[PDB]
């Protein structure tokens, strides 16, 4: 249950 | 195919006959779609990320095809930033990372 | 290598004589690490994923080496919850996505 989208 | 990552992987997906962008990523372990209307029944969920905890519907076994590839799995829909394709479709279609 | 999706694409990086697991993620544009104190000027950012934004310190030009590969690039460093390499050096690997 981790998602790690990153919008920089 | 093979992409590469100087630009974000976003492909379009067909799901429920509408076709949507989504984003290839393998920093997610499950598949998040912005807001949409899936049919069957669904579960409540939590999830979290780099900001922390969101609420979202969990449906499951449904089918999306990714650049053509079919998938049969579970799809969660809420307030995610953008369509996310993760490990559960990734590797139904048979995507791996390479270098 | 091929890295498949089963589980997590969880990889050894060395920074610094520092050496973490970090993920090896498609999704993210930059590449972000937990809790260290690394040299030279940093300037604050602001990054998004599901559920929100973290504040970030941004430094440039900064080595890390990815599985005997040579990186140098922008790194931040934040409150995430997991260490995350981002597309920003992915590319400087050769890393694709394949399917």
């Amino acid at each position: 249950a981790d998602i790690f989208y990153l919008d920089g | 195919p093979q992409i590469t990552l100087w630009k974000r992987p976003l492909v379009t997906i067909r799901i429920g006959g509408q076709l949507k962008e989504a984003l290839l990523n393998t920093g997610a372990d499950d598949t998040v779609l912005e807001e949409m209307n899936l049919p069957g029944k669904w579960k409540p969920k939590m999830i979290g990320g780099i900001g922390g905890f969101i609420k979202v519907r969990q449906y499951d076994q449904i089918p999306i095809e990714i650049c053509g590839h079919k998938a049969i799995g579970t799809v969660l829909v809420g307030p995610t930033p953008v369509n996310i394709i993760g490990r559960n479709l990734l590797t139904q279609i048979g995507c791996t990372l390479n270098f």
